[PDB]
């Protein structure tokens, strides 16, 4: 009853914990601190106060550090530096667990949350481990779900700004946490075996082999280099296949959209001493520039060293990019409008000789074009 | 059992998929274990039914481990058929389930109310920009720290930026799905028990009439649910305010304030025509700011940024001020406590602004203060004549231990006229020797919506001024447009309309824009229908046109004020300053000098109407020149303005405090401008004349352009110049 002892210690906290508050929702159904501590604990978790930012900053680092102890212990497989220091993290998280109990509005609905579930399967077995003198991995892998709070933690501190970075961090951290947990869930089921066949069948995969296995089945590559032999493991793979293909299908393309949005022709025009330059702007396409560059840069004129700087809002087309590259030394292209004063310091129009505002002659109406 | 299209489609998806997946597994279970008659049933791998499910889900998903495979002929032919079909099922199965299980709205639930805490229901236009401006004013360090939660009821699901903002303000702010129209979503929020409800509005929209129509219906739905409730509304057009006043539940008495933007916007501008730069004196008093002097700023900016940190506050005077006159009381607030005392509410609670020595202070009188924060004004509440009379340090007073007129008699009325009486051409306008007057450069199409220039002209025609003292207003725009607004404008004297656009210099030279007290530039055209850069094309080009002109009896010396749709377009107005779109509208040089006035500075006025009920009705007296509720109900009845000659009891209401500038060049006050300080000026002006010096309008360059900047309530020891101009509340 090793699997029964550590697994019951989690269910005793969860099971009897509902009996505590079901009594207080029947006693009050028949019929200070509730307000003050609730507002104090809310400010502490939300990272508004600087004393709260200590607890928010620690829960960030200590969750990652607690997960590192699982990787080190599960890689190899009475009192050591790995086991004994692990209580310092769990004793910290049980204090953090009671603070959220105070801060939340609903008390019964708090005990059936994700992070409340994580605390039941992580903290009691670690105390029971030193009581019983038995290191068991069991449900240590659920410490990976403490990463899921990072998008919340960074928005509590106001590090993340703009919708792209908030969506990116939410995408990456949720994917990584779920991928790490799923790996640990197989690591349990594959190595433990199953009670269907008296724990007979049990292929000895490492935690690292399960990550390689899952990313492969998630990606729909499926080498069959490593596979699931167990009953409970294969049923998880069937469930994993139905879900994590759905994650992986929307994970990579949405990251490609976010990491593709970085505008290429940024930077700033670095001015040389002797050379003077011109800032062309307004209507800039392949046709307008190619006509302009044939007249401006030509054999017949006096060969004066005059660079051209195309300041324009839009990103240039594939034909225009080729034209800009042929005229490498003279011509340079830059993103941003003429309206923003930052984009003029960028181009260095103050030091520049002239500025040429080109115009779209063939348009829907001329008045809106000239107004611009 | 099944209702709605989502659950019928979900059950059809799941059950069809599961059945077909189970059958296919059993079809292999047959073919694999039986073998085939091709080879006398020789080849036959012994798979279980459960192994075939794992096998098929794998090949269906296109993972294909090859952990289990088909050896038989008939089995492999089924796998080839299965692969062609069930990949097609699995491709549409999971994504359509993701759409169905993704449609569950997140921010549902219901607001659970605590006993002591009272809350507010914000609704209407709710985005990142509208909420972030609102939460900076509502939740701020300077206000009295009262436990007031906010509840954002809104139809749409919030954006990723807004979600982050809602989480930072965890304890106070809460967000909820659902409209204000549904009565179930009001029981959800608990608006019945709630204190107030704030209807925000999208100022930058395709048309204002559809936006206000929605906000009017939002009020009706709240008042239909529960009558006795404070409902503050942000309207855009003034004619839409008449509909809210005709709702029976809508009661003026209990603080239902329709914060009409067009009434105030033009009102703030109208008072600048009487005393230039007053537009940005008052705008800074309502945005809740704090003084953060960075070392990059110059001399003139640091003095301006102190003025931004001053705000309106309401707090009760102590028993020390009882049986004491107003001017002596306002002196004690300034000299000792360092707080500018504007007005005292007297117990129908009348709101008297800067009264003379006759109006005494009764017990428990609500005083209106301009100060840095609310806790600074709390020094008035803890003052004691016995204890604190010898203490120089003011922070040590934390110790609690001690002619024709309107029916109301407010405006200069006229009989109704046709447009051709007040119409002019370039010949007739130039013939009229116009000087020291207002010029409304009005941009509008025939089809464009009403601004209500009535709200600009009305305060200029206040009964405080004599008929000869009135500044004659000349509107310059379309006849087709002004034919609409003439219905309201007709009952105002010294008003002249001149057709054509104000970009034409021939129009402006006939008007004598060089001899103008304030040239107001307004744009009635549709706001954000194309770009952000082309919005204020007319407004900018008109201001630049007037600055560029030169006259021969004064080019850039023509004082003007430009309304703007966009805040970022303020940079293009003035030609000599450092410009950054990162820098907010209030810090910019054009705004600070009273040259610009954006609408965005009145976002904070929704918060002040909740906290200080009387602070909104203070400024409507001070700005519009006595726009009493008496008027608003007369105008709602639809017959326009009315009156006659009126009785001497009504005409005794000409005495109220208007705003005015006093230059320190000539007169008795000129002695203080040479050497002395602002504190010495305030005390001398208050005793003899009955004058409250609010602030200064000092020259930017002193070492030369004629651009002056605002300084609202400077310190006691602040040196004056002979060129300065002082804002004042008069009794003249
Ligand atoms: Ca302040
Ligand atoms: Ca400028
Ligand atoms: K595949
Ligand atoms: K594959
Ligand atoms: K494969
Ligand atoms: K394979
Ligand atoms: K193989
Ligand atoms: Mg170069
Ligand atoms: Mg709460």
């Amino acid at each position: 009853r090793q699997w029964y002892s550590f697994l019951a210690s989690s269910l005793v906290t969860f099971g009897s914990g509902l009996v505590v508050i079901i009594i207080y929702r029947i006693v009050l159904w028949l019929c200070g601190w509730m307000t003050e501590a609730k507002d104090w604990a809310g400010e502490l978790i939300s990272g508004q106060t600087t004393t709260g930012r200590i607890l928010v900053g620690l829960v960030f680092l200590l969750s990652i550090a607690s997960l590192i102890i699982y990787f080190i212990d599960a890689s190899t497989n009475s009192s050591s530096t790995t086991q004994q220091v692990d209580l310092a993290f769990n004793v910290f998280f049980m204090i953090y667990f009671f603070i959220r109990f105070v801060a939340a509005n609903d008390k019964l609905w708090f005990w059936v949350e994700l992070f409340s579930f994580v605390d039941y399967f992580t903290i009691p077995p670690s105390f029971v481990a030193i009581y019983l003198d038995r290191n068991w991995l069991g449900l240590r892998f659920l410490r990976a779900l403490r990463l899921m709070s990072i998008p919340d933690i960074l928005t509590y501190l106001n590090v993340l700004k703009t919708s792209t970075l908030i969506r990116l961090v939410q995408l990456v951290v949720s994917f990584v946490s779920l991928w790490l947990t799923a790996a640990g869930f197989l690591h349990l089921l594959e190595n433990s075996g199953d009670p269907f066949f008296d724990f007979g069948n049990a292929q000895h995969l490492t935690y690292w082999e399960c990550l390689y296995f899952l990313m492969v089945t998630m990606s729909t590559v499926g080498f069959g280099d490593i596979f699931a032999t167990t009953v409970l493991g294969r049923t998880f793979v069937v469930i994993f296949i139905m879900i994590f293909i759905g994650l992986f299908a929307s994970f990579i393309p949405e990251i490609a959209e976010i990491l593709g949005k970085r505008q290429k022709y940024g930077g700033s025009y670095k001015k040389e001493r002797g050379k003077r330059h011109v800032v062309v702007c307004g209507y800039i396409t392949f046709d307008s520039v190619s006509n302009f560059l044939k007249d401006f840069l030509h054999k017949d004129r006096e060969d004066v060293d005059v660079e051209i700087v195309f300041l324009h809002k839009g990103l240039p087309g594939l034909e225009l990019e080729g034209l800009l590259k042929r005229h490498f030394t003279q011509v340079e292209y830059f993103w941003g409008s003429v309206m923003d004063a930052n984009d003029l310091e960028r181009v260095k129009i103050q030091e520049a000789d002239a500025c040429l505002v080109l115009a779209n002659k063939y348009c829907q109406d001329p008045d809106q074009e000239d107004a611009a | 059992v099944l209702k709605t299209s989502t659950l019928i489609r979900l059950v059809q998806l799941v059950v069809s998929f599961v059945s077909l997946w189970l059958t296919a597994a059993g079809f292999l279970h047959l073919l694999e274990n039986s073998g085939d008659p091709f080879f006398d049933f020789g080849n036959a791998q012994h798979l279980t039914y459960w192994e075939c499910l794992y096998f098929l889900m794998v090949t269906m998903s296109t993972v294909g481990f090859g952990d289990i495979f088909a050896t038989t002929v008939l089995g492999r032919t089924f796998v080839v058929i299965f692969i062609m079909i069930f990949i097609g099922l699995f491709a549409s199965f999971i994504p359509e389930i993701a759409e169905i299980l993704g449609k569950r709205q997140k921010y549902g639930g219901s607001y659970k109310k605590e006993r002591g805490k009272r809350h507010v229901v914000v609704c209407g236009y709710i985005t990142f920009d509208s909420v972030s401006n609102f939460l900076k004013d509502f939740l701020h360090k300077d206000r009295e720290d009262v436990d007031v939660e906010i509840v954002f009821l809104h139809k749409g699901l919030p954006g990723l930026e807004l979600e982050g903002l809602l989480k930072r303000h965890f304890t106070q702010v809460e967000y909820f799905w659902g409209s204000v129209m549904d009565a179930n979503d009001l029981e959800r929020v608990k608006i019945q028990e709630a204190d107030a409800c704030l209807v925000l509005a999208n100022k930058y929209c395709q048309d204002p009439d559809q936006e206000d129509a929605a906000n009017i219906m939002r009020v009706i739905s709240i008042k239909n649910y529960h009558s006795d409730i404070k409902v503050i509304v942000q309207l855009l057009q003034y004619h839409n305010k008449a509909y809210l006043l005709n709702i029976p539940s809508w009661d003026w008495k209990r603080g239902d304030d329709a914060v009409c933007v067009a009434e105030l916007k033009l009102g703030f501008i109208a008072q600048s025509c009487l005393a230039p730069g007053f537009s940005t004196l008052m705008a800074n008093l309502f945005t809740m700011r704090s003084y953060k002097p960075t070392p990059e700023m110059s001399q003139w900016q640091t003095d301006y940024m102190r003025g931004t940190g001053m705000e309106m506050y309401t707090e009760y005077l102590s028993s020390a001020f009882n049986a004491l006159t107003f001017p002596e009381a306002a002196e004690l607030c300034f000299s000792k406590l360092k707080l500018l005392l504007l007005a005292i509410e007297v117990r129908e609670s009348t709101l008297a602004i800067n009264p003379g020595p006759k109006v005494k202070i009764e017990n428990a009188t609500q005083g209106f203060f301009i100060a840095e924060s609310a806790e600074e004004v709390k020094r008035a509440f803890y003052y004691c004549k016995n204890c604190h009379a010898n203490v120089s340090d003011v922070r040590q007073i934390k110790k609690c231990k001690c002619r024709k007129f309107d029916s109301t008699g407010m405006f200069h009325w006229c009989p109704d006229r046709p447009l051709n009486d007040c119409l002019q051409d370039r010949s007739q306008a130039s013939a009229s020797g116009l000087r020291n007057h207002v010029v409304v450069c009005l941009f509008a199409d025939a089809a464009s919506p009403l601004i209500g220039l009535r709200n600009l002209v009305m305060p200029l025609r206040a009964s405080n001024f004599h008929y000869h003292e009135l500044k004659p207003t000349i509107i310059v725009g379309n006849l087709d447009y002004l034919h609409r607004e003439w219905k309201t404008l007709q009952n105002f004297p010294k008003l002249s309309i001149l057709p054509g656009s104000p970009l034409n210099r021939a129009n402006l030279r006939a008007v004598n824009i060089n001899l103008c007290d304030m040239c107001v530039i307004v744009s009635a055209k549709d706001r954000n229908m194309e770009d952000p850069n082309l919005v204020d094309k007319e407004a900018i080009l008109c201001s630049l046109n007037i600055k560029a002109m030169t006259f021969d009896d004064a080019g850039a010396n023509v004082p003007l004020i430009t309304e703007l749709a966009n805040d970022s377009n303020v940079q293009f107005l003035d030609q000599d300053d450092d410009d950054d779109p990162d820098t907010e509208l209030y810090m910019t040089q054009p705004f600070a000098c009273g040259t610009a006035f954006a609408v965005s500075v009145l976002d904070s006025l929704m918060s002040t109407s909740y906290f200080n009920d009387n602070a909104l009705t203070l400024i409507r007296t001070l700005i519009t020149g006595g726009a009493t509720p008496e008027l608003e109900q007369i105008l709602a009845e639809g017959a326009g303005m009315r009156g006659g000659y009126c009785s001497p009891a009504v005409l005794a209401n000409r005495d109220r405090c208007r705003v005015a500038q006093i230059s320190l060049f000539d007169g008795p006050l000129a002695q203080f401008g040479q050497g002395g300080h602002y504190g010495e000026l305030f005390v001398y002006a208050l005793r003899h004349f009955g004058i409250l010096c609010i602030g200064l309008y000092r020259f930017r360059d002193t070492n030369p352009s004629s651009k002056r900047y605002v300084i609202t309530n400077p310190p006691e020891d602040f040196p004056l110049l002979p060129t300065d101009q002082v804002y004042v509340l008069t009794y003249k």
